[PDB]
């Protein structure tokens, strides 16, 4: 019964057995089958006595808070149906990820190996973080959202433990993508004598592809890294069993903007006369995330005039107001 | 016949009684299969609470019917 | 008189509490960061066990238990920070921060102008003053509305009073961040503070979070750290995660305040951080006249003010500007002993206030 | 200066359950005035009741309360009521002070009282009616409607997951050779005053004893239960609901001595609400049922609260909204009597040992 | 202590030191904030060498990307005085690599790996397996377990072209 | 803002009038916050704001600011950011709340 004690046990005349207690203290209890061996593994709760220091029994693993730095989300809501005009991105994202998890096996038959990894940079703003979940839902992954800052531990090492329970947990869950909020705490490291300060960073980073590559020929776990823009790190793009893919974001065009459009004109109304392409021409080097805001500048125009849905000339005018990082509105010069 | 009487958890559940039953016996027949102790029941049905040695006939509680068990937060 | 009855209230606060003690005493013993009943004997599993700590650990996986109604004993209590949970005896509020932050329900600074300000504050009334009063209009259209606004020109040009003065109509809090104090030179820890202002922003949603000055943190990104962009960065780019992340639009507004346009990132630009504009930057002549005319009705006066004639010797202001030369004309008539205000002492306020804006 | 404040019961020792009780129940503006106006020579509705002598007298010793709280008698002491109601209901003798009792049986007890006096008259107003649904779980072609089953409240069932008012409601409506038979019921008629029921207190299995659910359950301040009732009912409903909602925004749109003026406007205000009044009940349907709520909108009048660990420990309370400022509240804490705001209602929904709601009571939109 | 002593014991050992920045710095900017910790660890491992006790069954080897974030100690010899560095391929090295990973891998046709050191100018191992993988690419598009060499051909100029 | 210059005018015209209002004289060495680490200024200011407005009324004397009196047009880095985390937080304060006296601020340079 609880309130009982535990151990967090790191170990691994007659027999002599150490247990470490998690009030970090150091017992001796025999393993001449008084105690049973199997009672013994390393990085698991097992029970001990409190005043009689012995291991009854055995109680699941468990080491620091279970998951502390961890989001656990079983299987995004998302769809490619649900993101779409994003589907070149789509295209680089299914052969780098996606291909290697689903037909595993003829990875093992064909007698290379896996690759596990992907490294993203180049903008959002279009449903990177969209995308990301999609191909989540679509292999049947477990999200994980593991934020880089939270293993940035001033503490010493228990971030390089974090880095270990997150692989540990990603391969009881498999398939899994990890999905890495930030790359400038696994990585900003730089090349001069202040890397020195960033150790925990190279610490945390070198770990996790230490253990891909440890499971290389195995596609169980995916490791995805996003940012606006790539950061300086240590060589890891050269290397299979690394995050061997490096995929960019580019911008729209007339295709994607339009069904990016159609996307956005299901979940509002609209008066059912609106031309998506007529709007992407009119429309100079807008992103994904900017057809979304002239959706609702549009809407805007349309709570002043009094209207409930929107006509072409009210989008026209959502246009020509900001969404704060390019709006198509150029006509002056005398 | 078969009435029903909607527990606690807002469950229905059924109960095979005889108009000639009384509310005490109908009781019985809930902690049984809901474990509640009689002492413990306050059933209501149209509005009335029912009585301990009145009879479902007396009530003109017919199949089908269904009674609302409650139980009780004494203050005072 | 004032002493007997403050007696009275402690003798009678004193008896209950006494006789509750005791009680306590007995059984042997909200925000909170992680779970902490230190014993438990009360309460897969079918009792809670549930302490939350690295020196041992109790752990139970189901929560609820409407009798006994849990709590009590080693009293830090409701849900984990690890998700064993404490999970509704006496109210958890999803991780509750004890971090704090400066709140200001109300605040107080009604409409410093309403003219000469006309279309800003008029984009300010569609993004957030109407949503509150109507969710339905929104919501029909289904449009979801400005999640983040940017105010730009100098700032307390009357930029804060304006955006105040909104937030008084609707009733609703201000929960300033400021920028610049962020800053450490630890570990982690800014970017931790951000996410907890998130999970406290959820709680008490229907607020405008001010945050001061990009120029302050996350100025740059371009660098790839340097010691002070590493922190500065990380804090930043762990904060519009959260946004884009969501957080419920028509509710939660964050107003961000810059005087200088060279720090922005295109990062910051994008929607679901930044998607209004609103200028506080240079008005009109029109403009001018509107601003002088509503700072000095409050005012006394003796006769032969016109407006525009104040305006005409601005060749270029900022809001900040035009609230200084009403206040300093006021200045020279108190000096000489006044209570009105003249042509003369408006001229003379203009003349001293621009002179000293150049260089 | 000149508005007086309401006056309470005082407590005689665990005796706030039924002071709580009578709060609320004079808030229920026809019930207040037929007990009021009530004359024993009038004798009582149901004279099949064989204790019907004692339920007069209820009714009696309640209309001596209620001419007390009307007539602000700083403190009313309800004892020959108690008394009365213990000769009547003797389970409200029972001691281990008297012990603390339940509420809701109160409540229950005194409906009963008052539906054998008062007949027709006093149950039509409470009175909701189901259409209920029966279907054989195992066979979809076995189905049978009955439409007879009624009551005077609806239970509000909660659970680990209830979280809204509604939630519970929806649960309440609902239970489960022999077979499962699913049993559904939907409302085909709404009565002018709602009663609901918090489910919280409960017999704990695990020991044998009396226990009360402490989760916090939003209730609003206005319902709507178009979602409950039949198809054909609530189409009716939701078209007068529609109707009364356009009066309330053209609503929201617009020498004495000291005391002579105050009791002027206060004039001014009732003339005001009835004229208003009068404009909603110009969109009441055409055969309305006397006693049935016009659509299917309700606002809250009054809430009995409980805090404490059973049915039989703690202290009741009831949160009383005023009769012509519908922002104000009313915190009777038995005789000790203060104004409180919205908020404060609000906080009654509950979680852990607070003060939470037990009993709501909604009066329909328009009335 | 504990390392050293079992490495005694458990000799031969090679004692791998996983990136030297942070048991082996130079400090921040000469300040410091938590590189003091820093300059604890490494007065030990200076010490063990200085030492009485020798090094010669027991082997360190230190790995650290850029040789800019270790200590002046260490960079002077007598506590690190072998300093290997990772070179540029032979053109016979890559020849190796290219024959060994397609030896575990299926295959249509005898590959003629001579082109594709060619149509690399220096990649190493690791650089070589993207190259292997990126045919196979092609080969799950083509519904086969098998690659021609004309895939192989292909595979290795995209990755130059990638990268360096 | 005075300008003068220390024992000639500045000083004292300040000490003067600080002791004819009869508020306390609190007197910060501007140089000294002076203190070239990412954790210190900021708060030292927000610390001498919140203690002054507690206890008011009160001159905020800020001697000698000279060395935060720069403006950039972009930040970077710990060694530009600093000086400018400094500067910001005294605007903002400013800009962030008014009173007509509960506190003053003499600032001199």
């Amino acid at each position: 019964q609880l309130p009982y004690l535990v151990a967090n046990v790191v170990e691994v005349v007659g027999k002599a057995a150490v247990v470490k207690t998690s009030s970090r203290q150091t017992v001796f209890l025999p393993m001449v089958g008084l105690v049973d061996p199997d009672k013994l593994k390393p990085n698991d709760l097992v029970g001990v006595n409190k005043d009689s220091y012995l291991i009854l029994d055995t109680l699941p693993s468990e080491f620091d808070s279970r998951v502390k730095a961890m989001e656990v989300d079983e299987k995004p809501t998302e769809t490619y149906s649900d993101v779409g005009g994003l589907d070149k991105q789509i295209e680089e994202l299914v052969e780098a990820i996606v291909l290697p998890m689903k037909r595993a096996d003829k990875f093992k038959d064909m007698g290379i190996r896996a690759p596990k990894g992907a490294l993203m940079y180049g903008p959002p703003g279009t449903g990177k973080t969209l995308l990301a979940r999609a191909c989540a839902a679509q292999t049947n992954a477990t999200f994980l959202k593991l934020a880089a800052p939270q293993l940035v531990q001033m503490y010493i090492g228990e971030g390089a433990k974090l880095v270990r329970d997150a692989f540990a947990l990603a391969k009881e869950k498999a398939p899994t993508i990890i999905f890495i909020d930030e790359l400038d705490a696994i990585g900003t490291k730089r090349f001069d004598s202040e890397k020195s300060g960033d150790r925990e960073v190279q610490r945390t980073m070198l770990e996790l592809l230490n253990q891909l590559d440890g499971f290389s020929s195995d596609d169980r776990v995916k490791v995805l890294a996003a940012t606006n823009r790539v950061d300086v790190l240590d060589p890891a793009l050269l290397r299979s069993g690394r995050l061997d893919r490096k995929i960019e974001f580019p911008l729209p065009s007339e295709d994607s903007r339009a069904q990016i459009l159609q996307i956005h004109s299901r979940k509002m109304t609209t008066d059912d006369d609106i031309n998506w392409q007529e709007l992407a021409r009119s429309t100079d080097e807008f992103n994904g995330a900017q057809l979304k805001a002239v959706t609702v500048e549009a809407g805007m125009i349309a709570l002043r005039n009094g209207q409930s849905s929107v006509k072409h000339e009210d989008f026209v005018e959502g246009i020509s107001e900001v969404q704060a990082r390019k709006s198509k509105s150029v006509s002056f010069y005398a | 016949m078969q009435i029903f009487v909607k527990t606690l958890t807002g469950k229905t559940i059924t109960l095979e009684v005889e108009p000639s039953d009384t509310i005490e016996n109908v009781k019985a027949k809930i902690q049984d299969k809901e474990g509640i102790p009689p002492d413990q029941q306050r059933l209501i049905f149209a509005g009335k609470q029912l009585e301990d040695g009145r009879t479902l006939s007396d009530y003109n509680i017919q199949k089908e019917s269904t009674l609302h068990l409650v139980l009780r937060l004494r203050g005072g | 008189l004032k002493q007997t009855e403050n007696d009275l209230k402690d003798i009678e606060a004193r008896i209950k509490e006494k006789a509750g003690v005791k009680e306590s005493d007995t059984g042997l013993a909200h925000p909170l960061q992680v779970a902490r009943c230190t014993k438990i004997i009360k309460g897969e599993d079918a009792k809670y066990v549930i302490n939350l700590k690295q020196i041992a650990k109790f752990v139970v996986g189901l929560g609820e238990r409407v009798s006994p109604t849990d709590i009590e004993e080693g009293m830090r209590v409701g849900v984990d920070r690890s998700k064993y949970n404490i999970e509704l005896p006496l109210p958890p509020r999803i991780d509750p921060s004890v971090t704090m932050m400066t709140v200001e329900e109300k605040p107080d600074v009604t409409y410093s102008d309403v003219g000469g300000c006309k279309d800003q504050i008029e984009k300010l009334r569609e993004v957030v003053e109407l949503p509150l009063l109507s969710p339905e209009r929104f919501a029909t259209l289904g449009i979801d509305p400005p999640k983040g606004i940017l105010l730009y020109g100098p700032p307390g040009t009357g930029k804060t009073l304006c955006a105040r003065a909104v937030a008084n109509r609707t009733d609703a809090t201000f929960i300033r961040v400021i920028g610049s104090e962020l800053v450490q030179k630890y570990v982690g820890e800014g970017a931790r503070m951000v996410r907890e202002l998130f999970e406290m922003a959820r709680t008490k949603k229907a607020c405008i979070i001010f945050f001061d000055e990009i120029d302050a943190v996350g100025g740059a990104r371009f660098d790839d750290g340097a010691g002070g962009d590493n922190e500065v960065q990380r804090t930043m780019l762990e904060l519009i995660t959260q946004l884009d992340g969501f957080d419920p639009r028509g509710n939660i507004k964050v107003m961000f305040a810059t005087n200088r346009p060279n720090t922005l990132d295109p990062a910051l630009l994008r929607p679901g951080r930044i998607d209004r504009k609103v200028e506080f930057s240079l008005p009109d002549l029109e403009g001018r006249a509107n601003i002088f005319r509503i700072h000095s009705k409050s005012m006394s006066v003796e006769r032969g003010i016109r407006w525009e004639l104040i305006s005409r010797l601005c060749p270029n202001s900022t809001g900040a500007e035009l609230r200084s030369v009403c206040t300093e004309a006021g200045m020279f008539a108190i000096r000489a002993r006044r209570k009105v205000a003249t042509e003369k002492d408006f001229l003379k306020a203009v003349d001293k206030v621009i002179s000293g804006y150049k260089k | 200066q000149f508005a007086q404040l309401p006056v309470g019961f005082k407590n005689m020792g665990n005796t706030c359950y039924l002071n709580a009780t009578l709060q609320a129940l004079y808030r229920v503006n026809d019930l207040r005035d037929m007990i009021l106006n009530y004359n024993p020579s009038q004798g009582v509705s149901n004279s099949g009741a064989q204790d019907e002598e004692i339920h007069k007298q209820i009714v009696i010793e309640m209309k001596r309360c209620f001419e007390n709280l009307q007539n602000k008698f700083k403190s009313v002491l309800p004892v020959v009521l108690l008394n009365t109601l213990r000769k009547c209901y003797p389970q409200f003798a029972e001691r281990d002070f008297y012990k603390q009792q339940d509420a809701e049986e109160l409540f229950t007890q005194l409906f009963h009282s008052m539906s054998i006096v008062f007949g027709d008259k006093f149950s039509e107003d409470f009175r909701i009616q189901f259409k209920t649904t029966i279907k054989d779980t195992a066979n979809d072609n076995d189905i049978t409607v009955k439409e007879n089953e009624s009551d005077s409240k609806l239970q509000c069932h909660i659970s680990g997951t209830t979280n809204f008012m509604r939630n519970g409601l929806l649960e309440g409506l609902n239970e489960k050779a022999n077979s499962i038979y699913s049993v559904e019921k939907k409302i085909s008629r709404l009565p002018k005053f709602l009663t609901v029921q918090y489910v919280r207190f409960f017999w704990k299995r695990s020991t044998n004893k009396k226990s009360k659910i402490l989760r916090k359950v939003v209730f609003p301040f206005q319902l709507d239960v178009a979602d409950m009732l039949t198809p054909e009912y609530a189409a009716e409903k939701v078209k007068v609901r529609d109707e009364l909602r356009k009066v309330e925004k053209e609503k929201n749109e617009k020498v004495m001595t000291p005391r002579e003026q105050y009791e002027t406007q206060v004039a001014l205000n009732e003339s005001e609400k009835d004229q208003w009044l009068e404009e909603y009940k110009k969109h009441f349907p055409p055969n309305l049922e006397k006693g049935e709520n016009p659509s299917c909108v309700y606002n809250l009048i009054g809430v009995i609260t409980h805090q404490g660990a059973n049915s039989e420990s703690g202290h009741y309370q009831a949160f009383i909204r005023d009769e012509l400022d519908e922002n104000k509240w009313y915190k009777f804490n038995d005789d000790k009597v203060s104004v409180v705001e919205k908020e404060k209602i609000e906080s009654l929904a509950g979680g852990g040992e607070s003060d939470s709601a037990l009993i709501l009571m909604y009066k329909g939109f328009g009335l | 202590r504990e390392m050293f002593a079992y490495a005694k014991e458990h000799e031969p050992c090679i004692i791998f030191m996983d990136e030297v920045d942070a048991i082996g710095g130079r400090r921040f900017s000469e300040g410091t904030s938590a590189d003091r910790e820093i300059q604890r660890t490494l007065m030990e491992l200076l010490t063990q060498m200085d030492g009485f006790d020798n090094l010669g069954q027991t082997k360190i080897i230190m790995a650290t990307n850029r040789p800019d974030t270790l200590d002046p100690a260490l960079l002077r010899p007598g506590r690190l005085d072998r300093k290997v560095e990772i070179p540029l391929p032979n053109e016979a090295g890559r020849l190796e690599i290219f024959k060994i990973h397609t030896a575990k891998v299926k295959k249509t046709g005898e590959f003629d790996f001579e082109a594709a050191v060619k149509m690399s100018d220096g990649f190493n191992g690791a650089d070589i397996r993207n190259c292997a993988t990126e045919a196979g690419f092609f080969a799950i598009r083509d519904d086969r377990d098998h690659i021609n060499p004309d895939d192989l051909m292909k595979a290795v100029r995209k990755v130059a072209e990638v990268k360096k | 803002i005075l300008y003068g210059a220390p024992g000639t005018g500045k000083t004292l015209l300040a000490k003067a009038v600080a002791n004819q209002t009869s508020a306390t004289f609190l007197r910060i060495v501007g140089s000294e916050l002076i203190q070239k680490y990412l954790g210190d200024g900021p708060r030292l200011c927000r610390q001498i704001f919140k203690v002054a407005g507690e206890n008011a009324p009160s001159i905020v004397f800020i001697d000698e600011i000279d060395a935060i009196g720069t403006k950039r047009y972009d930040s970077n880095s710990g060694g530009e950011r600093e000086i400018q985390r400094t500067m910001l937080e005294l605007l903002n304060q400013l800009d962030g709340f008014d009173d007509r006296g509960d506190v003053k601020v003499i600032m001199a340079t």
